[PDB]
């Protein structure tokens, strides 16, 4: 299956079937976060997906071709996280991003807290373009979570 | 062995629930790809 869309990333090495993350299929390339797969090969039905590009520092990895996703947050509008939590239906959640201010520039961030296996779910703009992936962030004072909107370079 | 299975189309939902605030946070990204608050 290479149809564009969002996919669960599953393993059987633990008890039951376990969702370890999420990713995006677009233009025949599968996009997820590095910590989901650690760069390992993936099965899709009877076919195999071999990694093509990845970068631990960005926490990103692509399969079957180079990173395709290049939209970016406009810095002004709300976005939607299309969360795909383990064992639950995909659900859109709208929010206005905050900002990670870093020495090398600023990055949209979303203050939404989902289970760890939700890593790699796409964040979309109002045109439905994927502006980045959910799941690399920080834990704030009260103990909840803020994820960077992590995007690669096409 | 990891495997993938489709979970949906990628599309904006007009009736989406809305939540979450919009913090401005100073952060650093280390060579491990981990963010930390500054
Ligand atoms: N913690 C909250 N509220 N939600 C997280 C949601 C995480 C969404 C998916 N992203 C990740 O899984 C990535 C993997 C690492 C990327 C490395 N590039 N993880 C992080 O981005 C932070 C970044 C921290 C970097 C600091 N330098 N790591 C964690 O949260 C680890 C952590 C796990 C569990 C607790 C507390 C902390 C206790 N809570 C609980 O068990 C509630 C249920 C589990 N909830 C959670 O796992």
């Amino acid at each position: 299956e290479t149809t564009d869309g969002v996919y669960r990333v599953m393993t059987r090495r633990l008890l039951g079937s376990t969702q370890v993350g999420v990713g995006v299929m677009q233009e025949g390339v599968f996009h997820t976060m590095w910590h989901v797969t650690k760069g390992a090969a993936l099965r899709s039905g009877e076919g195999r997906l071999d990694p093509y590009w990845g970068d631990v520092k960005q926490d990103l990895v692509s399969y079957c071709g180079p990173w395709k996703l290049d939209a970016a947050w406009d810095g002004l509008s709300e976005v939607q996280l299309l969360a795909v939590p383990p064992g639950e239906r995909a659900k859109n959640i709208q929010t206005l991003p905050g900002i990670f201010k870093t020495k090398d520039g600023d990055i949209g961030a979303v203050a939404l807290d989902y289970p760890a296996g939700t890593s790699g779910s796409p964040i979309l703009d109002k045109c439905g373009r994927v502006i980045g992936l959910y799941g690399n962030g920080v834990v704030i004072k009260n103990g909840s979570y803020v994820s960077a909107i992590t995007q690669g370079k096409r | 062995d990891m495997y993938i299975e489709r979970a949906g189309d990628i599309t904006w939902e007009k009736d989406a629930e809305v939540t979450g605030n919009s913090p401005r946070l100073d952060v650093a990204l280390d060579e491990s790809g981990d963010f930390s608050l500054v």
